[PDB]
RNA sequence: CGACUUACCAACCCGAUGCAAACUGCGAAUACCGGAGAAUGUUAUCACGGGAGACACACGGCGGGUGCUAACGUCCGUC
RNA sequence: UCCUCCUAAAGAGUAACGGAGGAGCACGAAGGUUGGCUAAUCCUGGUCGGACAUCAGGAGGUUAGUGCAAUGGCAUAAGCCAGCUUGACUGCGAGCGUGACGGCGCGAGCAGGUGCGAAAGCAGGUCAUAGUGAUCCGGUGGUUCUGAAUGGAAGGGCCAUC
RNA sequence: UGCCUGGCGGCCGUAGCGCGGUGGUCCCACCUGACCCCAUGCCGAACUCAGAAGUGAAACGCCGUAGCGCCGAUGGUAGUGUGGGGUCUCCCCAUGCGAGAGUAGGGAACUGCCAGGCAA
């Protein structure tokens, strides 16, 4: 894995408004809000 | 094809070799016991060869296929070549890259007499 | 007035028609026009041959042309002196062999298929025969 | 990861015993995922190349490449080594949490849904799709990007046909509408 | 509009099967690689085979492709 | 032919010298090579001059 | 958004038939190069020296280009 | 004038105001070495994207590519990518090919000093075959070689080059 | 000595493709992890290191099958050197050499050195 080339790939907890929460590592950044998930979803 | 990629790397080498006339140390390494093997410029017959797939080889190292092995091997092959005689012969990566056991190998060979 | 398409060269050597026939079996048709002297015919002959027996025929059976030109000939015009490169091209000849198979016909009784390659032949400059599909 | 120990803890199982297989390793498992992007207009101006780089690596996990033509064709004005577009490959253990984000969060917020396709295979056993905007995915906020284009996502897997391809994503809870 | 040639270069091959030759003697000349070198033959930057040692040559069929070599023998 | 001729100088203070030709439309700066003096039997950086 | 027929145009392929100086997945006879051997030939061979002439060729056979598979035509190869 | 194919008759060579095409360069890298890689064309799925951009898989085995026309050659790749570099080096050169000659071409090996590689080894330009002009006269730099009474110099010679 | 396995060759399509079966005691392959050695013009893909859980799926080796490729006669034919002849822009005779394609058929290899396991 090459250094100082990819961008930050840090940990940060994510949940959504159906009160399903996850800890994803991305580059979102510092927060996130969501409304739907796989589940509680009319798909 | 892992196989076909290093036959096609080594191709050139193993021609330069034989066209040249001379013995050349080839090695084959694998996961586990790493080979050796010395061959007359021919091309026919083995002069000796040297593993750790023997027990009376693979009965120190702790473990088959890492540096140490490599040593070992390169190390056996050494005295073996001394006592039969022959001195001087070419080093063949046979497709594998000189950096990790074949170099240890290597290492081991050219410090214990068979300069190269 | 058969020719080639787009050919790789505009004009080629004489050559020589010396050898043997290869085509000298009926292939597609049930009887054909075997060609006995040797020689070249043009487009133009080509042609009429095969005029005359669609309409001794009367558009009845299938007609195959065995022969196609694809060599052409050049011809120096009126009043040239010789040299000054090579003559343009004019017609297009096919070689013949004997024993070449020109023309190949069937669904017709052979009655009628002799009379039309007899009409045929009386238009070729070289000499034919009539022959039928052998078995094997 | 989180799946790929769900996978490896009953749907190895599930593969098993609809396939009833001789061995293990026969049941198909993914390898690797691969991230398109054939922009096309570098030509009309190449500055964007950098940013449309740039997002790719806000959903993946790594740096992307920048592809070049295969060959020069007259009726695309390219020409031969002219970058056209940029792709990213992952496998490993980081394709894992890709795969959640676009199983989780990711198709839900598809634009107008319908439900994703079932007949979009190659015939062998590979998956591919494509999606229409970013804002899917949640590391765009809608302020800094101002373009619509969208990009391509493929998965492939070391199935030998279609039916296992299918069977192995519908134990991954997909819609397949 | 015809009318250019190019002088003939005098290619083929010098020294036949089975005559004797001295070393560094041109064996064959060649624009590609017709024949390759075989033992005791070297080849030029222009695809020429020559004798590195004295000896008898000989022609033979080698490798999967039944590509044709040049070698010299030592008699 | 846009190709021009150029003379190589040892920076020794022998006045042994290469001849070359370059393209000063693509490649205007100095060329630098390291060559072989005679004079003094040793590897010198060679400068661009006329 | 499913999807279908065709009296009608037709790609790529498959089976059969041909052609090519500037096509070859095949391939002679001769010729040419090298080696060994007997007979035969006034050394017929090669090298060096003295003296030349000649460098407008023609027809015939064979293999061709050109021309009209015309020319006691013209241009090459070999006897 | 030079290069490639055919004519040219299976060694070489071989004419015509015979049939086809090209050259008067380019490149400090497109050279050297070390390491690695292997196309064209089709089929299926996939946003713009469409027969033809890019991605994935499959058939294919070089129909690709090789700076420039053609022929021969090229998987050990001579084709494609990257690191380090200047052997595109100096003095020679056994032995051959090719020419009436002037001349042109190939070249192991030896000495000196270099580059790449752990090493065996490779490198005296480029896959090869066109990219070129004798002699005279004169210019530039080096070299007491000479320098017409002597010491210098001018001018010549030799070497490199225009 | 035999069934096997790996490496280095000879030989190069009778040796190569397609279909079916077969192999894990060793060896081989896949395979886990990779902070460190090493690398991705991004990716433990490839290369490299630390391992051996699991497996024979893929690949590889062996066996069977002619469905292809491939090899291939005898005979005849074409051509042809030399010497003669003809209704001589093409052929024939005596003698020497003798194809290509096709046919009957063959055919899914053989072999040397070294190293390791099992049975001997």
């Amino acid at each position: 894995m090459k250094k100082d080339i990819h961008p930050k790939y840090e940990e940060i907890t994510a949940s959504c408004s159906c009160g399903n929460v996850m800890k994803i590592r991305s580059t979102v950044g510092h927060d996130l809000n969501l409304d739907v998930c796989s589940k509680c979803h009319p798909f | 094809d892992k196989k076909s990629a290093r036959i096609r790397r080594a191709t050139r080498a193993r021609r330069k070799l034989q066209e040249l006339g001379a013995t050349r140390l080839v090695v084959h390494r694998t996961p586990r016991h790493i080979y050796a093997q010395v061959i007359a410029p021919n091309g026919s017959e083995v002069l000796v060869a040297a593993s750790t797939v023997e027990k009376a080889i693979a009965e120190q190292l702790k473990y088959t296929g890492n540096k140490d092995a490599a040593a070992a091997v390169g190390k056996a092959v050494a005295e073996r070549a001394l006592e039969k005689g022959i001195k001087d012969v070419s080093f063949d990566r046979s497709g594998f890259q000189y950096h990790g056991r074949v170099q240890a190998l290597a290492d081991a060979a050219r410090e214990a007499g068979l300069q190269f | 007035m058969l020719q080639p398409k787009r050919t790789k060269f505009r004009k080629m050597h004489k050559g020589r028609n010396r050898g043997l026939a290869q085509g000298t079996d009926v292939s597609f048709g049930s009887f054909g026009l075997k060609a006995v002297g040797r020689g070249r015919l043009t487009a133009r002959q080509i042609e009429a041959a095969r005029r005359a027996m669609t309409r001794a025929v009367k558009r009845q059976g299938k007609i195959w042309i065995r022969v196609f030109p694809d060599k052409p000939i050049t011809e120096k015009p009126l009043a040239v002196r010789m040299g000054k490169g090579k003559g343009n091209v004019e017609y297009w000849v096919a070689l013949i062999q004997p024993g070449k198979v020109l023309y190949e016909m069937d669904g017709v009784p052979e009655e009628l298929a002799r009379e039309a390659f007899k009409l045929a032949a009386a238009k070729l400059p070289i000499k034919t025969t009539f022959v039928t599909k052998t078995v094997m | 990861a989180k799946l790929h120990d769900y996978y490896k803890d009953e749907v190895v199982k599930k593969l098993m015993t609809e396939f009833n297989y001789n061995s293990v390793m026969q049941v198909p498992r993914v390898e690797k995922i691969t991230l398109n992007m054939g922009v096309g207009e570098a030509i009309a101006d190449k500055k964007l190349l950098d940013n449309a780089a740039a997002d790719l690596a806000a959903i993946s996990g790594q740096k992307p490449l920048i592809t070049k033509a295969r060959k020069s064709v007259a009726g695309f004005k390219i020409r031969q080594g002219y970058p056209i577009g940029c792709k990213v490959t992952l496998r490993g253990e980081r394709m894992w949490e890709f795969f959640e984000r676009l199983i989780t969060i990711a198709v839900p917020r598809i634009r107008d849904f319908r439900g994703l396709s079932a007949k979009s295979f190659d015939g062998r056993g590979n998956y591919s799709m494509g999606v229409r905007e970013q804002i899917i995915f949640p590391e765009i906020d809608y302020d800094k990007v101002d373009r619509v284009r969208g990009l391509d996502i493929t998965i492939t897997t070391t199935a030998k046909s279609d039916e296992e391809g299918r069977a192995l994503l519908a134990a991954f809870d997909f819609p397949f509408r | 509009r015809n009318g250019r040639d190019s002088e003939a270069k005098r290619l083929g091959v010098k020294r036949f099967g089975g005559e004797s030759v001295l070393a560094g003697s041109i064996i064959v000349r060649q624009r590609g690689t017709k024949f390759h070198a075989g033992a005791n033959v070297g080849c030029g930057r222009d695809h020429t085979l020559f004798a590195k040692a004295d000896g008898k040559v000989k022609f033979e069929v080698k490798g999967p492709k039944n590509r044709k070599f040049i070698s010299i023998e030592a008699e | 032919g846009i190709r021009e001729k150029i003379k190589l100088v040892s920076s020794a203070g022998t006045g042994h010298f290469y001849t070359t030709t370059k393209n000063k439309r693509t490649k205007p700066e100095k060329l630098e090579l390291k060559k072989f003096d005679p004079v003094v039997r040793q590897h010198v950086i060679y400068k661009e001059a006329k």
